Parts: C-alpha cells; structure tokens; sequence
DNA sequence: GACTTAGGTCTGT
DNA sequence: ACAGACCTAAGTCCTTTGTACTCGTAGTGTCTGC
DNA sequence: GCAGACACTACGAGTACAAA
C-alpha cells in the first residue's frame, strides 16, 4: 500500500495542523489554546468534507505526538451511541490515568449528532465532573440533533465552507 | 383601577362573573371578589345574590338570569359595588358568614391549644426519639384517627363499614352482599388523585378495627415471584407479631389477623408475565382483607382488577373542609394566614393537602404573613402543571377565546403546541371527532361554517399524511411539532368557538377494531373458499357475498326447512362452516342487512340446520 | 464500647447464613449476658430469636448496654471475607455508627478490619412467654431438612400430624401429593440418630412451605431439631447452640 | 502541553450560597433553611446554566458541615438510576444510621433527575415518606414535567428563571476583577447578548475570548462566538421584500455553511415564537415551512426549496 | 355557554 | 327526616411501525461441598 | 466424580419518541 494505493480523499488527508486550510481562524485559535494549555471543551460543527475530523486528528497528533491512537479515546458515535458506552467506556477512560505518558486525556466523539438523547443527557455530567483531567471534543454536521445542554458545556467553532 | 374597600366588604354575597370584563380577566375578578369575602359559584341559581356581566354573556346563563330574576351589574358597577358596602358584609346572610368564620377560628384555636398540651405532655415524658421540629409538617400533622381526615367522609365511612362487616361476610362465605353491598367483594381499592389521604385513611381504619397492618409497596415489589412468595404466604397465615402482642386480652379478636394495605399498586409490572394481572387471582381467593391503593385507576394495565374489587373513588377535597386544618396548623406555627387566600391555594395545588402543607412550610420560612398581596406570585410559582385529560384538551383546543386577538396573547401558539404534546396519541383523533360539533366564533367575514369545516378537514388530511410519515419505517419524529399544527392547532383555529353539544370520544378506535375483526373473518372465509374461487380478499366481499346470500339465506326465507340440504350442498362446495355462514351473513350493509332476517326464520329451521350440518 | 472476641469466625458465618434468606434486617442488643437479637419477618409470619452468651466468647467486655442495627446480607458479605481459623473481634465505640469486625490470625501477622455501617431499625422489643406445648419432638436435622425439601416440590403446604407414636408430613399439590411417616425409635449406640417424642395432646397443623425451608436452612447450627407444637399457638423450631439457640416462631395456616 | 488549567466555570463555581446571583427569593429561602435547618424535599427546575446544581450543593454543604462525605449521596444521570438503585443503593443509604447536628439530616442529591425511569420514580415514592425522618431527597432537573405528579406532591417545587442581563454583568465583572482581564463595555454587552441568560455560556465565552484574542471587545467576541442563528432566521422571515430575504438566506445562512435542516427548524421555531405577526398568518407560514421541512427530510435539501418556502411566505404576507 | 353523574352541606317544610 | 336545593368534583375513554432502554424471567457456565 | 448454588449473559415483553 504505502499510503499510495489509497483514494486521493484518504491519501491526501492532512496529518499536521499546518496542512489544514480554509479554517485559519479555528486552527490559529486552537493552536494558541493548546500552546497556552487552556484548551476548553470543543464543538466543531460544519458541513461535510470541510475538515473537522482531519483537524481534530491533527490536533491530537500535535498535542500527544505520534502515539495518539493509544492515548486519545476516539469514538465513532454512529457505531456506538448508547448510554452503556457513556457509563462504561467514556467514564472509565475519563476517570483513570494514562498507560503511556503523563498528561490530560482527550475524548474525540465523531458524528455525535447521531448520539441518542439519553446518552447525551448522561454525558452532560461526565463532561462536567472530570474536567480536571479530561476534555471533550464533539464533531457535528447538524447542531439541531444535539441536546441544548451539550451545546452549553462546549466552546463552539463553526467550520465555514471552503473558499 | 379598582377602588379599595373595607376588609371583608363583599362578605355574604354570591357573585358569578359570567360576562367578559374589558379590564379584568375572570381569574383576576374572582381574586378581587374573594379578597373581600365574596362567594364565587359556577352556576347562576336562586341564591345567587349578584351576577357580574359587562357584556358577552351566555344565552343559557342569560335565560337562567331571566327566570330567576337575579340582579346584574357591569364591571364599573362592580367597581362601585366593592367600595360601598360596609365591613364584614347588617344583612342576615352576612351575619351567618360572620358566625361561620368565628366558629372556624374557635375550632382552630381549640385544636392548636390541644396540640400545645400534647407537646407539653411529650416534653414532660422526655424529661422523666426524633425531635418534633425535625419532622416534616406533613408527618407531624398526619391524622391519627378518622375524625381528622379532610373530605371524602363518605369514602372513609364506606371503607370502615366494609372492613367492619368483612368478618360477617366471610362467615356468610361472601355470597351475600349485605345491606351496604360491599361484603360481596373480597378486596377493596381506594383510587383518586395523589395525596388525599388514601393511605392515611386505610391505616387509621385498620388501626381502629384492630387488625394487624401489613404494608407492601407494590411499586417496590411488583415481580410475580416476589409478590407470590411474600403475600401469597401472608394471605392465610396468622401474625406472630400479633399473637405476641397481647392476645390474652379479649377486646380485639382481629389482632391475630392481617390487613394487607398495598400502596402504589399502579406501579405493578404489566402483562400476563407481569404481576398487575396476577394480583387479581390473589384477590379471587383471600382469607384476609386486601386494600389496594392506586392513583390512576382508569389505566389499561389495571383492567383485570375491575370486577374483583370494591372500587372506592377518593375525590379532591373541597377547600371548605381544609380551611379548618390549615387554620390549626397556622395558629400553631405562628404564621398568619387569612381564610380568603386559602381557597386559591387549593386551586393552586389541585386538591393536594400534602402540597398545600409543603407550600406553607416552604413559604413561611421567609414571609411570615401570607396575604392577598403575595398570593398571585405564590400561585404563579407553585401551580401544578398536570397533563389534562383528552376531553379537557379537546375543550380548550375548540374554544373561541383561545384563538381570539386578546386570547392569543394570554395563550400563545407555543402553549397550544404544548397542549397537543400533553397527549400526542389522542388529540389528533379528538379534534377530528369534535371539530364539526362546535358553533364557530372566529369565522372571517364572508365565510360560512361549512367553508371553515372543509378547510379544517383538508388540514386534518395533511396532518394524517404527516403522521404517517412520522409513524412509518422512516420514523421522522422531528416532524412532531409540525404534526402539532396541521392535525390539531390549525383545524381547531379554523372552527374555534363554543361547544354545541358534548365532547365525544374518538370513534375511530372502535370502528378500526371492528374493521380489523371483519378483515380477519373475511380472510378466514376467503382462504376457505380459495380452492374454488379465483378472486382476492376484497373481490369476494364486493361481488360473491351478495350472490352467496341468495344461495344461503334466501332459501331459508322462501322455500322452507327443506332448503337445508341444498344449502349444505353449496356449503360443502366451498368448505364453509356454520361459523363461516354466520360471518358471511354479517358483512352486508344498508338495504341488505340480515340481522333482522336471521331473527325471523323460525327456530325450528335453525335447529334443523345445525343438527343436519353436525 | 464493646470488644467481643470469637474463638472461630466460621461459627458466626454459619449462624448468619442460617437465617439470612428469611429476614433482611436485625437488631443485636448486646447485654452483659451476651448478644440477644430478635427479628420479625417482613411478612410478619416468622420470628427469629438468637442468644449468644459470654461463655461463647473468649473475652467479652461491654461498658454500657447498646443495640447494633444491622443488615444480614452486608454482615454475610463481611463474614465471607474472614478465614475459617481467624478470630473475629467485634469492636464498637460509643454512639455506634459502624461495627469494626476484626479478623486476625495468630500464625501469621495478617490483620483484616472491616467496618460495617450500622442500620437504624425502629421496632418494638416484643415480649416472649412460653406455654405448655402439646407435642415436643427431637429429630435429626438432616432428615427433617430432607423431608421438608422433598415435600416442598409438590406443594406449598406442609401438614404435620402427630398421631399416637407417629409423625406424618403431608403435602397436597396441583400435580401430585406426598406423604412421609416417621416412627419414634431410640438408638443407644448412636444418640444422634435417636428420635424423641413427647405428646401431651395430639396435634395436626399446616405450615407454610417457604418459611419451613427458611427454618431448615439452620440445620448447620445443630445436629438435632427441637419442634414444639401447640394447636392455636406459633410453632417453635429450635436449633440449639453451645450457649444459645436459633428459635423460629412460625404461624400456621387458618383452619 | 501535559497539564491544563481549570475552566473558569468550575474554578469560579460558587462555594457559598451568597455568591449565586439570580433568583434572589429562592436563594434567600435556601439560606434561611441553611441557617435554621429542617430542609424539606425539593425539586429545582429551570433552564440550563442558571445555578441549580450549584445551589443544591451550596445548601447541602452548609447544612451538613463536615458530614458532607457521609450524609450526602450523589446520583447522576451518568450512573445507573433505574429501580435497582432505589431498591439497593438509595434504600440502604436512607436506612443508614448517622449522628448529625440537631436540625440537619442526610441529603440525597439526584442531579439530572428528569431522566429517571418511571419504575424508579414510582419506587422512590415510599422511600421518600418512610425514611423522611432521617433523609431528605433533593431533585434537580431541566423539565419538571418528566417527574411524576406523586413525586411532585411530596416535595417543595422551586422553579428557577433565566438570569437578567444585570446579574450576568455583575458576576462577569467580579470574575473580570479576580482574573485581571482587559475588557470593553461593548465586549461585555456582546457576551451577555450571546449568552442569552445562560451564565455558564457567558463565562465559557468570556474565557474563550480572553484565551484566543486577549481583549474582550465586540469584534473579538463576535469572532469567537457567532451571532445567534435564530436572529438571522427571524430577520430573513420578517423581510419586507422577497429579494431582501433571498439575499439574507444566500449570504448569511447558505454561504456561511448552515445546513438546510437547521434553517428550516429554526424558521419553524422562530415562527411559532414570533409575536408581532398575527396567529393566522403565523400558522399558514408554519404550514409552508412544514411542507419544506418534509421535502428536506425526504432528501431534497437545496437552496431552491428554501427559496420557494420564502416565496410562499412572502405571498402569504402579501395577500 | 358541554353533557351526565355524583358528593357535601343547608334550609325549609 | 327527606327530598330538594345549592354548589362542586368528576367521568365520558386504546392503534403499528425502527431503534434504543429497561426490567424480570429463563438459561447458561463455573465454583464449592461431600 | 458428581450434583447444587449463586452469579453472569441471553431472551423477551413493554414503552416513549418534541421544545424550551
Ligand atoms: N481543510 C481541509 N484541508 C485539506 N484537506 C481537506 C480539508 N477538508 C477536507 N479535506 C480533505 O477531505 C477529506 C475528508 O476530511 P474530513 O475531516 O474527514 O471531513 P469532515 O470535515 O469530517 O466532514 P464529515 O466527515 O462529513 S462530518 C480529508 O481527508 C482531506 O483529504
Ligand atoms: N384528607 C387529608 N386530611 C389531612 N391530611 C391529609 C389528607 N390527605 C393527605 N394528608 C396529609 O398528607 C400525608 C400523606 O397522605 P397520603 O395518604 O400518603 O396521600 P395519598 O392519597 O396516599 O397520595 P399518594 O401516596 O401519592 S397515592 C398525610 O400524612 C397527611 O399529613
Ligand atoms: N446564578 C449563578 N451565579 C453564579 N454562577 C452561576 C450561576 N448560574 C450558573 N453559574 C455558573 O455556571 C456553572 C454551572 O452551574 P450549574 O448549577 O451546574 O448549572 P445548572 O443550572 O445546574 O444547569 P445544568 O447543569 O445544565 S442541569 C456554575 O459552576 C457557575 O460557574
Ligand atoms: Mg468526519
Ligand atoms: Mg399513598
Ligand atoms: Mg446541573
């Protein structure tokens, strides 16, 4: 393969925060956040193919390094959107420490607009209680699906269509 | 606006605010009348002292006024009326109300003194475990006997009588009902709105009659296995805690036996596997009294209990009964309460003495005087938001005042959507059933009733489309607010007005069940006739059944008892049964209805037909 | 305070396992005589009374009389933690909010302290008075357990009729019925297997099955059961201990 | 970096009951119960971020003193709050014996209580009354309608309201002074306007503005926090001419990346919450947006359908 | 300004 | 005392789907005792 | 080795779906 037998959409996926274009405001603000260390709970909402997943993956790569796939809880909310995930995986990950290196924890919830209302109503306190050691990232195409409570605990960034 | 008046100026006057008043709403007028001791009733009657109507009165109420010759005034007349009349109502009717108020105050003072004496006695005992202050106002003032329960006097008397002659009924083997008639049933249910003292009444009647009380929370214990073990074993065994509780004294023979007071029976699990239907089998065989208690008796999961229990409906106590109790608790607790406020408090709480108790307990911490100045805010902050019955949703939805220019500001469109969302399964059906039985009052200039009805029907059809899209394989529940407008709000706004007759229930459910049953029967007959008939389900009913009647029932009508064989032959030509014949004869409509015909064939022909077929 | 040291922790574990499936909450009143505790069943059909005297304990000290309100399931969980040969020391401080069970082994240096939070139970100290019993029986525990468990399968009722020199248990159920009859025999060679009868007046009584298996669950405490039967009075089932017993007061069905 | 600082929402959470700004009457009553004792069962309802959890926690801490560790039981929506927790955890906690100050009692705080199952809510009814002498239950929820009426009867109903701009300004000014942040009056006003009474969002947006740009100004705040979507939706709906409304939809909504479903839903909500337009006209425009919403949810989401919806609305307004 | 059914309390004959 | 007269509290009253959640029953595997 | 005994996992029936 060598990342060359892949579709151009996947092979040209950005790997660093400097290879994401268009959303310069969001990239600069988030880079400043992570440099000063005051990174809040993020909610990237925007149209498809505007570079939200790539942005958050590059952010995890920058903050944690090359081994970001073992030290960040990346959950596809479409595949698992139950309250059981909130009780079992998300909360255990947030509460405990890290097996690899010292630091805070990141939970990247992809397509959380599919998350059930019960799951979001459960997460609205998982986000608050463990704010000492973990931070939450919520990726959304549609913000109307998401509960209003989960839209008040996360700093909102809108991803504009690419100019 | 309204001039001030001397305290209790309007005392002893029965005032009905029928007419619409430009400056005050109906609630505001009622409040400003009850501030001065006036009595407000919903019905104009012979004893109605004055009727207040500025304009826009009702023809039925107007006819009542004309017949009863009741004096009437307007809003400006009411403003003049408030100031002029003297304090405390003078007139004999005012003297009667004065005597009643003084008597109630004396009873409150006497019972407060009695409570003080009891507290002093308890302090003397303690000097010689939880402190009384630590207890809640709801439990520290809980009734210790039947003579302190507020309201539902007949209900507590009936429960006492049933439990008293339960032993005699058991001796009579429950076959004889008795004079009161409660002895035939083996179990009794107390059902009503929450907090009207059902549990308290049951506990106190069981205490007075001497039986040993066993309390089970049916919500906590609802599974069939736990219910079975515990209370099945308890139904016919004696009480060890009762045998050791001085059986040697002979006053109480009921001390050994059990009274099982089951609370929150409405929380039982449903279904045949669930225990809600299994407990009826329990009541069908009991050697000890059973007192089930529930809030929502008219709930489908609770259907099996209908015939095996004595249903006793506890109703919301009227304010007059509870005034005395609130006065005693107010005199004891050193917070000032005036009687004129009391009524609205009950209306704020909807007859829940418990929540009135808690309301006073919470509010008296900071404000020590509950008076007419702050009662409006208390009501606005403590009002019970209870989901209305579908009949009430239909009544308010098809109301002219709601969709008028002035009424729209008071009740916004969002509130109408909320009324729909209270019950999202029946309001579309209730409006469809009762949008054509109202006299409209919002007809635009140049529009008749029929045009508004047609527009409403078109909107109901669009709402049915929206409902199908909502309630199909796509499950587009995000259209639920839209289905709120198209199905309920818009047609009701189109045909808003006064209710002509009564609010009927949705007939769609019953006819839908009938259609399902008839479709099932048609499937059985069609699949029986399939081997000969080359048709579908609908074609059989449309074409063959009219012809099948002429070859099945008409020979019985004309040629006589010798038709059976021939009928049997055609029966055996399509694998029909007697049930099949009865089903086919039940599918015809209009002119060809056979219900009267099958009665007119003589019983001999029917008996011969069944005998020959068998 | 209170410092009561058991010789062995298995005894308390078996005692609690005996009567933990019938009643859930208990009150252990610790007096200078020992630990007296009764529990009324939730159905209020059975009563359990337990006395463990000072002779049972290695070293029992109590300064002011106290009551410990306890949950049987939590105590069973705690007692399961200790080893069989450990010495369990119940230690309680003034105004008790928890009881500090202390398992300790003299062979090693392992010490295990478990604090069980005390439950607040409000119930009356109902007075217990003996009466002349028409029938008093002493039977092997394992035998009685077996008849009860065999008959409970067919039906939910156990009818004990003590006719002249005969004890018959009968169960009548929807599918099938069962009867087991025992004659009284006294064996000198083994006193344990002996069957002992006293019959002032013949008795017939029907008792609930579930409470009866709850009673037979105490078979581990003693080798022999003591059954006292009176027609109109609750039946006594006694499992005797070295310094006490596990008395069960059972209520028969209406007849 | 490895470590992160506390959010100002949690760092500056009120630790005493006096710090809570809005809903003065209820807070003063809670302070009076805090001093006197004997707290009744209560249900705290309102909108997100007006200090409901903080109020109950200040009350519980002040009541129970040093006994907060044992006398107070948290149950949250993140935990399992079925009938099992009422049978096993809640019942055992309420039966527990614990010696407290003469007036105070053990406290059960059930946060996010609106999501409790019907079975658990019904089972809690008798645990509330039987053990009330020792334990007092407290519920906090956004919607009081989800809690069953039998439970509502046994407790005092305290309803919180949206925070007025003045109280939000006071709290933000206090946080501004403690954290030495540079600000302008326009920036603070924009922050309150964007928060819309949600103090949590106000503090979060203030901290984000300070972190990203360094100065609380109108430009910076509006850059980091967008102007409300319902406002531009309302402006598009209430346009005098069709072309103006089309321009608003094209530039402010479609070109800025808002999805069609969002525009249609916000249009429906703005229509039903609008007051200047008469009810009949509002209902007919609601019908048109309902047709458009059906079309969008059927997969046809384009600028053309929204434009046709606006054209129909303008035809309806133009008679 | 909806119908029937029902309860609680008073006064008059 | 007794039916009537006021007044008020209340009852009329049961449909699927798609997927997530819950709760009790039924079934399974695995540890301990004899 | 052989049988129960709780304890975990699989199955099945009931209920609610929005907005603020
Ligand atoms: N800003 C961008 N800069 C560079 N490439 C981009 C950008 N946005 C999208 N792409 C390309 O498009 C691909 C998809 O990006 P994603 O971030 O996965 O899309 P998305 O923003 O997550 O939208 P979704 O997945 O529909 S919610 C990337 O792998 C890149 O190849
Ligand atoms: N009629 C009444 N008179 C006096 N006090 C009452 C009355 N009804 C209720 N109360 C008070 O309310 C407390 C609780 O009464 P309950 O009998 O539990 O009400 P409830 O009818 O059983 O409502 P539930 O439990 O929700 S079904 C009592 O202890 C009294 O303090
Ligand atoms: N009245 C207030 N005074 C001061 N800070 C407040 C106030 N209301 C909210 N906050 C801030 O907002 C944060 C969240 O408060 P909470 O009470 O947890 O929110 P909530 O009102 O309970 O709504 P939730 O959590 O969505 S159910 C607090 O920690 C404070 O920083
Ligand atoms: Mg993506
Ligand atoms: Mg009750
Ligand atoms: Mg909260």
């Amino acid at each position: 393969r060598s990342k060359e037998n892949l579709p151009w959409v996947e092979k040209y996926r950005p790997e660093t925060l400097d290879e994401v274009y268009g959303q310069n405001e969001v990239i600069t603000t988030v880079r400043k956040f992570v440099d000063e260390g005051k990174l809040p709970h993020l909610l990237f909402y925007g149209p498809p193919g505007t570079g939200k997943t790539s942005t958050i993956v590059a952010l995890a790569r920058e903050i944690y390094g090359k081994n970001y796939s073992n030290m960040v809880l990346e959950l596809n909310a479409s595949d698992d959107r139950g309250i059981d995930v909130v009780r079992n995986q998300i909360k255990d990950f947030a509460s405990t420490r890290q097996i690899f290196s010292k630091g805070f924890k990141l939970i990247i919830l992809d397509e959380a607009d599919a998350m059930t209302n019960a799951a979001q109503n459960a997460l609205r306190r998982v986000i608050e209680r463990y704010t000492k050691n973990t931070r939450f990232c919520v990726l959304a195409n549609y913000a109307h699906k998401l509960t209003p409570a989960l839209l008040s605990r996360c700093t909102r960034f809108r991803f504009q269509p690419l100019p | 606006s309204f001039p001030e008046g001397k305290p209790n100026c309007l005392l002893g006057l029965t005032i009905v605010f029928t007419g619409v008043l430009p400056t005050l709403e109906r609630g505001a007028s009622e409040a400003l009348a009850k501030r001065y001791g006036a009595r407000v009733t919903k019905s104009i009657s012979s004893k109605t002292s004055v009727v207040v109507l500025g304009d826009e009165a009702g023809p039925k109420k107007l006819e009542k006024i004309k017949q009863l010759k009741i004096k009437a005034i307007d809003e400006e007349g009411f403003k003049q009326l408030i100031a002029g009349m003297p304090a405390e109502g003078d007139g004999e009717a005012a003297e009667k109300a004065r005597r009643k108020l003084e008597e109630q105050h004396n009873i409150a003072t006497k019972e407060a003194e009695l409570l003080v004496k009891k507290e002093e006695e308890r302090s003397k005992k303690l000097a010689a475990v939880v402190r009384e202050e630590d207890k809640l106002w709801t439990v520290k003032y809980a009734p210790t006997n039947l003579q302190q329960v507020c309201g539902n006097k007949g209900s507590v008397m009936k429960l006492k009588n049933w439990l008293a002659n339960w032993e005699n009924s058991k001796k009579n083997s429950f076959k004889h009902a008795g004079k009161d008639g409660s002895g035939v049933f083996r179990a009794a249910m107390l059902y009503g709105p929450p907090g009207i003292g059902k549990t308290t009444a049951a506990h106190l009647v069981a205490q007075e009659l001497g039986y040993d009380i066993l309390e089970q929370n049916a919500s906590d214990v609802r599974s069939k296995t736990l219910l079975n073990a515990g209370v099945k074993n308890a139904l016919d065994n004696m009480s060890v805690v009762g045998y050791f509780k001085h059986n040697e004294e002979a006053q109480n023979l009921n001390g050994k036996h059990f009274v099982i007071i089951m609370d929150e029976v409405d929380g039982m699990s449903g279904g045949d596997r669930g225990g809600v239907g299994q407990l009826a089998q329990f009541c069908r065989k009991t050697s000890t009294p059973l007192i089930l208690i529930c809030n929502e008796r008219n709930l489908p999961k609770m259907r099996p209990f209908d015939r095996v229990c004595l249903d006793i409906q506890f109703r919301r106590p009227d304010a007059n009964s509870i005034k005395s109790r609130l006065m005693t608790i107010a005199i004891r607790e050193k917070f000032k309460l005036d009687p004129n406020v009391i009524d609205r408090l009950i209306q704020t709480t909807r007859g829940d003495i418990r929540q009135v108790i808690n309301l006073l307990s919470t509010i008296s911490t900071t404000t020590k005087t509950i008076n007419h100045e702050n009662i409006n805010e208390i009501s606005k902050a403590w009002e019970k938001n209870i989901a209305l019955k579908p009949f009430d949703i239909a009544h308010k939805m098809l109301d002219g005042q709601i969709y008028s220019d002035i009424g729209s500001r008071n009740f916004t469109l969002n509130d109408k959507i909320a009324l729909y969302f209270d019950d999202f399964d029946f309001t579309p059906l209730m409006i469809q059933e009762n949008y054509l039985s109202t006299r409209p009052s919002v007809l635009k200039p140049g529009q008749s009733h029929l045009e508004a009805v047609a527009e409403a029907a078109n909107c109901i059809s669009l709402g049915d489309i929206v409902e199908k899209k909502i309630r199909s394989s796509e499950q587009l529940w995000s259209l639920l607010p839209l289905h709120a407008v198209l199905s309920s709000v818009y047609p009701a706004s189109k045909v808003a007005g006064h209710m002509a007759g009564r609010i009927n229930f949705t007939a769609w459910l019953g006819q839908n069940s009938k259609s399902a049953k008839y479709y099932r029967l048609l499937q059985e007959i069609h699949y029986h006739t399939r081997l000969g008939t080359s048709t579908d389900k609908i074609g059989l009913r449309l074409d063959y059944l009219p012809t099948f009647r002429k070859r099945l029932l008409d020979p019985f009508l004309k040629q006589g008892a010798d038709a059976i064989s021939s009928v049997i032959e055609v029966m055996d030509d399509y694998y029909l049964t007697k049930e099949d014949w009865d089903s086919i004869m039940e599918f015809f409509v209009g002119p060809d209805v056979t219900t009267a015909i099958i009665k007119k064939i003589p019983a001999t022909v029917k008996s011969g037909f069944t005998r020959k077929y068998n | 305070m209170l410092e009561a040291k058991f010789e062995e922790a298995s005894l308390f574990k078996r005692i609690i396992d005996g009567f933990k499936d019938c009643v859930q909450l208990v009150n252990f009143q610790c007096k200078e005589d020992g630990i007296i505790a009764q529990a009324v069943d939730d159905s209020r059909v059975l009563l359990v009374s337990l006395e463990i005297g000072v002779e049972a304990f290695q070293e029992y000290r109590c300064d002011h009389p106290v009551t410990l309100g306890m949950d049987l399931t939590s105590l069973s969980k705690i007692l399961r933690c200790g080893n069989n040969t450990d010495t369990l020391t119940l230690i309680a401080d003034n105004t008790p909010d928890s009881i500090i069970l202390l398992f300790e082994d003299t062979k090693k240096d392992r010490i295990a302290e478990y604090s069980l939070k005390l439950m607040d139970i409000d119930a009356d100290f109902l007075k217990i008075e003996e009466l002349q019993y028409d029938s008093t029986l002493s039977l092997p525990s394992s035998e009685f357990s077996k008849i009860v468990r065999d008959l409970s399968q067919l039906s939910d009722s156990i009818n004990i009729m003590i006719t002249k020199e005969t004890i018959k248990f009968v169960a009548d159920g929807d599918i099938g019925s069962g009867s087991v009859i025992i004659k009284p025999f006294v064996d000198m060679e083994h006193p344990e297997t002996s069957i002992k009868l006293e019959m002032d007046q013949p008795v017939d009584l029907t008792f609930g099955a579930k409470y009866l298996l709850d009673i037979i669950k105490g078979s581990s405490l003693s080798d022999r059961v003591g059954i006292r039967l009176s027609s109109e009075a609750p039946a006594l089932f006694q499992f005797d201990l070295k310094s006490g017993f596990l008395q069960f007061f059972l209520a028969p069905k209406f007849n | 970096t490895l470590s992160l600082q506390l959010p100002w929402v949690e760092k500056y959470r009120p630790q005493v009951l006096s710090d809570i700004v809005g809903n003065k009457e209820t807070i003063d009553r809670l302070q009076q119960i805090a001093k006197d004792g004997n707290m009744p069962h209560m249900i705290i309802s309102g909108m997100p971020g007006i200090g409901k959890t903080t109020s109950v926690h200040c009350l519980a801490h002040e009541l129970l003193g040093r006994s907060y560790a044992d006398g107070v039981l948290e149950l949250n929506a993140s935990d399992d709050r079925g009938i099992d927790v009422v049978r096993n955890q809640i019942k055992h906690f309420a039966q527990k014996k614990l010696h407290l100050p003469p007036g105070k009692h053990k406290i059960v705080i059930l946060d996010e209580a609106d999501s409790m199952t019907a079975g658990a809510q019904q089972a809690l009814r008798r645990t509330m009354e039987l053990y009330s002498n020792s334990t007092r239950f407290a519920f906090a929820c956004n919607q009081s309608n989800k809690i069953i009426e039998p439970l509502q009867s046994r407790c005092a109903i305290l309803r919180y309201s949206k925070l007025s701009d003045e109280d939000v300004l006071k709290r933000l000014l206090q946080i501004i002074k403690l954290e030495d942040v540079k600000y302008t009056n326009d920036g603070l006003e924009a922050i309150i306007f964007t928060a819309e009474g949600d103090m949590r969002q106000a503090i979060n947006n203030l901290q984000s503005t300070v972190a990203g740009h360094g100065l609380v100004n109108a430009d910076n705040v509006f850059k980091i926090v967008d102007s409300p979507h319902p406002l531009i939706v309302k402006k598009m709906l209430l346009a005098s001419n069709l072309e103006d409304s089309i321009q608003i939809l094209r530039t402010d909504l479609w070109k800025k990346g808002y999805s069609s479903i969002d525009i249609v839903t916000t249009s429906f909500r703005v229509t039903k919450n609008l007051a200047q337009v008469k009810e009949s006209v509002r209902l007919e425009m609601i019908k048109e947006i309902g047709l458009t919403h059906m079309r969008i949810l059927e997969g046809v989401g384009t600028y053309l359908q929204l434009a046709s919806m606006l054209a129909k609305i303008h035809k309806l307004n133009n008679k």
